[PDB]
């Protein structure tokens, strides 16, 4: 940062727990680990500026594992339609949505 | 002489173990005479969870070998 | 040292609990088995332990868990 | 006493949880034959719930990645019993 | 969700109340503690949904930094009403 | 049946709630010289509930004060007892609450509330003062009574109080341990403001502080309140320090071990009352931020030490 | 669209036994049946998707199936006794059940 | 949910009793030593905080550095106490 | 103070701004701010006067609630990205809520209340550290994150501290609220650069840390918070009474002096990247700066104000002499403008 | 009942609505006491159990405790109702937002790993004891400092 009185001596008291990805306690792994490695191996070598329009898919993709918005979205239409399809009694929920199932 | 004071203390013991011993036998009655599971962290609601469905709806009946 | 006596007479609680600050200052590093806590703990199955491809050269355990090789707890046991 | 008393309390926990350790593998099978299952039939009533909507995929990955993200307990039980979706979140947070 | 809009204004609303003294320094203190209360409460809330354990740490890091910044700030108000026998605000003028 | 698991566990409770004040009333007459209350009913047996009747006949003085903390306060108190009873270990506890202990800490700390509230509500000089040295008292003994328990807890491996069941299945945690022992029943005495520390209402001192407005129904509600807690902290000896036996093929055993050592501990604190005059305020805290955190700060390190040099790390199921 | 695979593609004989039960059995089947299983988990590690070790999970039921059946077929009054006993307590746990494990284990020993 | 239930039997079972008590029978401090006191306890009670993780810390590989960061902690908060003394404040 | 109080004290007012530069999650870079707001507090009330305690229970409140908000800007990243820190893609609210945030720590435009009321409560001494070794903290917040904040934001609140502090200052007599308007003012152009060129922040700071680090020591020599007070100067100690008027003047942007150059390259920064309306507005009301300062100067120096005859009494006595780092401070500041080229 | 948390996220809102309007010192911290209850429910709704309990133990613990101790010292003069009024007032609208929305507890437990062994809260704070041991050092200065501060600061 302004003074890396920290790369300078080697310690890291600071940059081990910055992101998602890092390392978990008991290596149990965060939500949307799958992602940000993605957009941050990406966005190495390549400075902000463009890691900011090239690198659009990762965080296009990383901002819906985390926020998961576009999921929300969709989700309620169907279940707004749904609603109106059950409003035609054109829909109820059958057994799948309630019955057995294996261990 | 001090005989006395015991009459009042029956009353209070006999209403500290009733508690105890209610606690443990309508938990014995209501999970078929098998303790209650106690499912401190998840696996064990897990497995609570996984005996429900493998017979009836309740996990204490418990299905063995023969099945 | 003297004071240290009627410390120990007066003031009396002081000098044991400082008495106890320091012994749970020296325990720990003078003990045959400090070094089992970082280990019996390190030990514990919490996580599973996922295999590894057998690809070749591979002193690991063979297999079967039960096959010689391997890490083994009988310091534990017998501990 | 209390020394060796956890050291063999110490010594049945690593034994059940090595228990499990065996027979997790017969549960993830388990888990994730179920899982798909649940994913697939919400994609069966999802292919009867938009049809009539128009442009409508019956269903797309919110992402644009094709790797296998994990279902959220909401997707898995969203379209389920409330209660069911009740159960799964504030199913443990109550006690049995 | 909008979980964290209840909890975000909820900032605002103590966010409006620190800037509009109303004759309590107290008060004020306790306003600016409902902050704190927020900001944990969303720290804490977005850390756990995002299984993000290693940031577990800053919700309480929060407290503690929090915790101490009160006390300083009620010492100040003890030392005001030593001087002028009330924390009200207006006795605080001098400086013009 | 869950329902009935709450008359059990309450009733019970309240209905030994009351034979306590009677076993006061009888132990502390005959240390002194005197039977005691047996005139009413056989032996004194329907004493209890006679003053219980009168107390709640007589007018709810309602003085010239804000209602709704004033009245607040006493709900409070009954609330918050009756709740700490919910997760306690005896066998098969109603609500195994994961983090127990927690649980006991902090409802235990809400308590202070109502005295404070009820101080500051109750608009009198007298009551003010009640409070204050309260809320003064009460919090500091909190603060060895919370670090007492963390040092439990370590040699414990988790804050669920039954797990302790299995922590003593060979010897009390009274023989290890026991400094903290002494030092966890003085600060029970405190926090149930009982007689070596009950500064809180000393009444020849200051007159009843906590309920010097407080008549009737509001003094029986924190009465019986104070009461359970008598035996609930007891209790809590009981099972954190004086390991009762456990047998999973008889569960009863438990209860009943349980309940002769905590009617002796109870029986403790009303000859601790009857045999010692009171601490003063300076005196009373100058023990807890003097004589004795000093004492639980050091022994905390040494059972932090003591697990990690003896390899004694204890199992977190 | 999300290729979620077909229902009949995912239909396996199931084990269905009791938590309890297996608890019990445990450590045999962590023994008799881990061949599979390990090779499994590593498809499952590498290969992040699940559709990707489907057939895989289906060897692993297969694998504990017959364990049980050979159990049944020997030695299973032992098991049945010592999985009642375990079931009982409340956190099913292995030390309150031990003159009944031993039973189990011996025989199985001398007869599997 | 059964904790929830109960506890609202538990402030029903009070709110009955005071209501029953009322509609039955119709027929300035200077504790500035205080203050200070009060501020420790703050402080104290935030370290009690810290040191409340450590039943899971015990646990920790790392045992050692367990042992050396609580010990401090500890150690640190005891000479805060002592200074009050030291300095007299409290007294 | 008991000297270890002392210490602690000290070393968290050190290791305040410290924590704050070193790091890079932004946590701890708000823990760094908190210890800077903590650590002052104590000092700021020594002399414990009436006007004391009101300069720090305002001190505290105005930086505590924007530690709140600098805190809440970071809480709400934590969502926006996982990351603990400000990125590219950081939602424009966010990064102006630090701004605003760290505007008003660094008490800059229309959040510069609070600094002209606590710099005249505080003794000269603590009036320094409160308003340079306290500035350090926040800029490098900022200077770490200039790529992402607004340009229009900043050169607003930038033109506004300008405007104010020159404003502010004209009326002032009191000579530390003069210098708290001044440094409202000089930390207006720092600001203004941020966004464009932050090298240049970092120039336009020293310089104002070596230009009122010795003007500060200067009127402590004498003790003297009127200007009455330093027009005595002549009189208490005459030699000083040349260099002040030389920082003064360089404190404001006359051409030969030091001072010229932050001014200079600020200008031709802001010019190269085309704001050439800003600048000159800027340009101008920075000239307002320099009146104030001539009108001290007129009298400290160019006049001669009359003295008491108590003064002959403090001349006989041997004046406790100013400290090397004045000397050392002062001309390297009136004087190193030949060698500016090194400097930038 | 997926309501549950927006229920408790609106009495945190209102909670803090009234510390915002400025009630007598001792309103207010009672306030934030009802708010803080609410915040550790909150918590704990998703899961987090230790983190809860802190808030608990820490401010309706002493937090508020303190305030309430140093309230009876500085504040001793007692329009409550007109405020308890706008408390209504702000209750209606902030209602009225919603019903905003409305014209126009589906997802929570956004992810959870069913089988899990040593997942847990309090586990990940923990670790400020191993691989974040720079929180609780710094942590541990700014208690020790505190002493100081406030020990002249009162002086
Ligand atoms: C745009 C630029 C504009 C510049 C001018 C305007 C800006 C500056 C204005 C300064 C004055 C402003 C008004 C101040 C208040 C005036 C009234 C007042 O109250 O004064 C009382 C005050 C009373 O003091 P005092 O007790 O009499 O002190 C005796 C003096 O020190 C005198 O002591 P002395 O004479 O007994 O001792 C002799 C000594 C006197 O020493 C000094 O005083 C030095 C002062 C330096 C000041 C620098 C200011 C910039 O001679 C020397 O300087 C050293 C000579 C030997 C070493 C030579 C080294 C190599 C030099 C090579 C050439 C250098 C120039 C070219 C560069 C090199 C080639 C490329 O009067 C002063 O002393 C004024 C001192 C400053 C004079 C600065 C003149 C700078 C001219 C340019
Ligand atoms: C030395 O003389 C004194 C005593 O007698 C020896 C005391 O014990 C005590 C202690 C308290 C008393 C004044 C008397 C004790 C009170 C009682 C008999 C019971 C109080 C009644 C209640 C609050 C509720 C009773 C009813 C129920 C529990 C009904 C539950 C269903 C003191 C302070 C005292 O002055
Ligand atoms: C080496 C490894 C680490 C272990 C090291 C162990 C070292 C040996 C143990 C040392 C400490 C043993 C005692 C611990 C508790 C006492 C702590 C103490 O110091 O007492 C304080 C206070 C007496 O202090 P005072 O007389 O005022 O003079 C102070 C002089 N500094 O005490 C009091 O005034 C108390 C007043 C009490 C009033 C009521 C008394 C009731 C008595 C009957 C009940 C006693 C407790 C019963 C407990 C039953 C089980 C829970
Ligand atoms: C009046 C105030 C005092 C009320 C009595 C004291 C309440 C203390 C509550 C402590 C927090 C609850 C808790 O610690 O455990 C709740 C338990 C979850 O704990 P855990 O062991 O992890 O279980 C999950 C794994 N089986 O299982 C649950 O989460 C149960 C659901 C949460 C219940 C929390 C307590 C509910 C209190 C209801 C009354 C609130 C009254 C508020 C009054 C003020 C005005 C609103
Ligand atoms: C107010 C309170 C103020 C408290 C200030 C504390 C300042 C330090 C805080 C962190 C201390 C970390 C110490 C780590 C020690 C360690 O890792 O031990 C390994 C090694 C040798 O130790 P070992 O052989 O295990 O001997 C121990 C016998 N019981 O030890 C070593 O060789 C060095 C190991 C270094 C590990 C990395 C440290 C990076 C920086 C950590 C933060 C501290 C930064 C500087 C402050």
């Amino acid at each position: 940062p302004f003074l890396d009185i920290q790369k300078k001596l080697g310690i890291s008291l600071d940059r081990h727990f910055m992101f998602l990805s890092a390392e978990q306690p008991y290596k149990n792994a965060a939500r949307c680990h799958a992602f940000e490695k993605e957009w941050i191996e990406c966005a190495h070598g390549i400075g902000g500026t463009r890691a900011k329009k090239e690198c659009k898919i990762e965080f296009d993709d990383f901002e819906e594992c985390l926020l998961r918005y576009k999921t929300m979205r969709r989700m309620h239409d169907i279940k707004k339609q749904r609603e109106k399809l059950m409003k035609e009694g054109k829909y109820t929920p059958p057994p799948h949505h309630s019955g057995r199932e294996e261990p | 002489m001090w005989f006395e004071i015991l009459p009042g203390l029956a009353i209070m013991g006999v209403c500290l173990v009733i508690p105890g011993v209610s606690t443990a036998y309508i938990h014995k009655f209501t999970n078929g005479g098998k303790e209650k599971r106690v499912a401190r962290v998840q696996y064990q609601w897990y497995l609570m969870e996984r005996d429900r469905r493998i017979s009836g709806v309740n996990r204490y009946y418990v299905s063995k070998g023969l099945e | 040292s003297a004071f240290l006596k009627n410390a120990w007479a007066k003031e009396p609680v002081l000098v044991v609990s400082f008495s106890v600050w320091g012994l749970a200052i020296i325990m720990p590093m003078i003990s045959p088995y400090t070094k089992y806590a970082s280990m019996i703990n390190k030990a514990t199955p919490y996580n599973y332990p996922v295999p590894v491809r057998d690809d070749g050269n591979m002193p690991d355990v063979p297999s079967h868990p039960q096959d010689p090789l391997g890490p083994s707890l009988d310091w534990l046991k017998n501990l | 006493r209390m020394m060796r008393w956890n050291q063999e309390r110490r010594r049945l926990l690593i034994e059940d949880l090595e228990a499990r350790i065996a027979l997790m593998p017969l549960f993830q099978a388990e888990k994730d034959r179920r899982t798909l299952q649940i994913l697939r039939e919400n994609l069966e009533e999802e292919a009867i719930i938009m049809k009539d909507v128009p442009n409508w995929k019956v269903g797309e990955s919110v992402f644009h990645t094709t790797r296998w993200v994990p279902p959220l307990i909401g997707e898995m039980y969203g379209l389920r019993t409330k209660e069911e979706m009740s159960n799964a979140n504030f199913g443990f947070t109550w006690y049995t | 969700p909008s979980t964290f809009f209840n909890l975000t204004m909820a900032f605002s609303l103590s966010l409006l109340g620190t800037l509009m003294f109303r004759s309590h320094l107290m008060s004020t203190l306790l306003c600016l503690e409902g902050m704190v209360l927020s900001l944990f409460i969303m720290t804490s809330v977005t850390s756990l949904n995002s299984n993000s354990m290693s940031s577990m740490p800053i919700p309480i890091t929060i407290l503690v930094f929090a915790a101490c910044e009160a006390a300083v700030g009620l010492a100040l108000l003890v030392k005001v009403s030593n001087t002028y026998g009330t924390d009200y605000v207006q006795n605080l003028n001098l400086l013009q | 049946m869950f329902f009935i698991n709450i008359l059990t566990l309450l009733v019970p409770i309240l209905i030994a709630m009351a034979f306590l004040t009677l076993v006061e009333r009888k132990i502390l007459g005959y240390m002194q010289l005197r039977k005691g209350p047996n005139i009413v009913g056989p032996y004194g047996i329907l004493q209890p509930f006679a003053d219980a009747m009168k107390l709640f006949m007589k007018e709810p003085m309602r003085p010239l004060t804000s209602m709704s903390l004033f009245i607040i306060a006493p709900t409070l108190s009954l609330t918050l007892a009756l709740s700490l009873w919910v997760p306690l270990p005896m066998p098969h506890p109603l609500i195994n609450l994961n983090l127990g202990i927690l649980f006991i800490l902090a409802t235990s700390s809400l308590s202070v509330y109502s005295i404070l509230w009820s101080g500051w509500a109750s608009n009198s000089k007298y009551s003010l003062f009640g409070a204050l040295r309260a809320v003064a008292q009460t919090i500091s003994y909190e603060v060895t009574m919370a670090i007492i328990l963390l040092s439990v807890l370590l040699m414990n491996g988790s804050y669920s109080l039954q797990t302790l069941i299995t922590t003593q299945e060979h010897m009390w945690l009274l023989l290890p341990a026991w400094p903290m022992a002494m030092m966890w029943f003085i600060s029970t005495l405190a926090e149930t403001n009982r007689a070596p520390f009950d500064l809180t209402e000393g009444e020849s001192e200051l007159v009843s502080g906590f309920n010097v407005e407080y008549a009737a129904g509001p003094f029986a509600l924190f009465f019986m309140a104070e009461y359970t807690n008598i035996i609930l902290m007891n209790a809590l000896t009981t099972i954190i320090f004086l390991g009762p036996l456990y047998y999973i093929n008889l569960p009863e055993l438990y209860s009943t071990n349980f309940m002769m050592e905590a009617l002796l501990l109870s029986s403790t604190f009303l000859w601790i009352r009857a045999s010692y005059p009171r601490f003063r305020y300076d005196q009373l805290m100058h023990l807890l931020w003097k004589n004795f955190l000093p004492l639980t700060l050091a022994l905390c390190m040494w059972h932090i030490s003591l697990p990690i040099f003896t390899a004694g790390v204890p199992p977190y199921m | 669209i999300v290729e979620l695979p077909t229902l009949e593609e995912l239909k396996v004989e199931e084990v269905k036994v009791s938590s309890a039960v297996l608890k019990a059995a445990a450590h045999h089947y962590g023994a008799q049946c881990d061949k599979t299983n390990k090779e499994f988990m590593l498809c499952r590690w590498e290969e992040k998707d699940p559709r990707r070790c489907l057939k895989e999970g289906k060897l692993v039921n297969g694998c504990a199936l017959n364990f049980f059946r050979q159990i049944k077929s020997h030695c299973a009054e032992p098991f049945t006794e010592y999985w009642t006993c375990l079931d009982y307590s409340n956190m099913q746990l292995f030390r309150h059940c031990r003159q009944q494990q031993a039973k189990f284990d011996q025989c199985v020993l001398d007869k599997l | 949910m059964n904790l929830y239930t109960v506890i609202f039997i538990n402030i029903l079972l009070s709110l009955t009793l005071i209501l029953v008590a009322f509609w039955l029978p119709q027929m300035l401090p200077f504790s500035m030593k205080f203050f200070l006191v009060a501020i420790t306890f703050l402080l104290f009670d935030l370290e009690i905080a810290l040191l409340l993780p450590l039943p899971w810390a015990i646990q920790t590989i790392k045992t050692s550095t367990m042992m050396i960061m609580a010990f401090i902690l500890v150690t640190i908060l005891s000479l805060g106490l002592a200074y009050e003394w030291t300095q007299k404040g409290l007294e | 103070m008991n000297p270890i109080t002392l210490a602690i004290i000290y070393f968290t007012i050190f290791l305040g701004p410290v924590i704050t530069m070193s790091s890079t999650n932004l946590m701890l870079m708000w823990v760094g701010l908190e210890f800077s707001l903590l650590a002052i507090i104590p000092m700021l009330i020594n002399k414990k006067n009436p006007r004391s305690t009101e300069a720090a229970t305002k001190y505290f409140v105005t930086q505590a609630t924007a530690s709140m908000i600098i805190l809440l800007a970071i809480v709400l990243n934590y969502k926006q990205l996982g990351t603990w820190m400000f990125q590219q893609q950081t939602n424009g609210l966010i990064l102006n809520m630090t701004l605003m945030a760290l505007s008003m720590k660094l008490g800059l435009a229309p959040f510069h209340f609070w600094l002209p009321e606590v710099t005249q409560g505080i003794p000269l001494h603590m009036g320094l550290i409160l308003l340079t070794w306290q500035k350090i903290a926040p800029l490098s917040i900022l200077i770490q994150i200039y790529p992402l904040l607004n340009s229009t934001i900043i050169l607003m609140l930038a033109i506004t501290s300008i405007f104010m502090g020159a404003w502010g200052g004209l009326n002032q007599t009191q000579m530390r609220k003069i210098m708290a308007y001044s440094s409202i003012a000089h930390m207006g152009w720092m600001l203004a650069i941020l966004p464009y060129n932050p090298s240049l922040t970092l120039l336009n700071l020293m310089i104002y840390i070596i230009l009122t680090a010795p003007m500060f020591m200067a009127l402590m020599l004498n003790n003297s918070m009127t200007i009455n007070s330093i027009s005595l100067l002549w009189n208490k100690t005459p030699a000083m009474l040349t260099m002040i008027s030389l920082m003064l003047l360089s404190l404001g942007g006359l051409p030969p002096l030091t001072g010229f150059l932050p001014k200079w390259i600020i200008i031709t920064e802001l010019m190269k990247n085309n704001c050439l309306i800003m600048a000159t507005l800027m340009a101008m009301m920075a000239l307002l700066n320099l009146f104030f300062y001539t009108r001290l100067i007129y009298s400290t120096s160019l006049t001669m104000f009359p003295t008491n005859n108590n003064s002959k009494m403090m001349t006989h006595q041997t004046k406790t002499k100013p400290n090397l780092m004045f000397s050392t401070l002062a001309i390297m500041s009136t004087m190193t403008l030949p060698l500016a080229p090194q400097l930038i | 009942m997926n309501n549950y948390i927006f229920v408790l996220s609106s009495l945190f809102l209102v909670g803090c609505l009234g510390l915002a309007l400025k009630p007598s010192p001792i309103y207010g911290g009672l306030g934030l006491i009802v708010s803080g209850f609410v915040g550790c429910l909150m918590v704990l709704g998703f899961g987090g159990s230790f983190l809860g309990l802190m808030v608990f133990l820490i401010y309706l613990g002493g937090m508020l405790v303190v305030f309430g101790y140093t309230t009876a010292m500085a504040t001793e003069e007692y329009s409550n109702w007109l405020i308890l009024g706008f408390l209504v007032l702000g209750v209606i609208m902030e209602v009225f937002l919603i019903c905003v929305l409305n014209y126009y507890g589906d997802w929570l437990m956004y992810e959870v790993d069913d089988v899990g062994v040593m997942l847990e809260g309090g586990i990940g704070v923990a670790a400020m004891y191993s691989c974040a041991t720079w929180m609780m050092v710094v942590a541990g200065w700014s208690l020790f400092a505190g002493i100081f501060i406030i020990i002249e600061i009162t002086r």
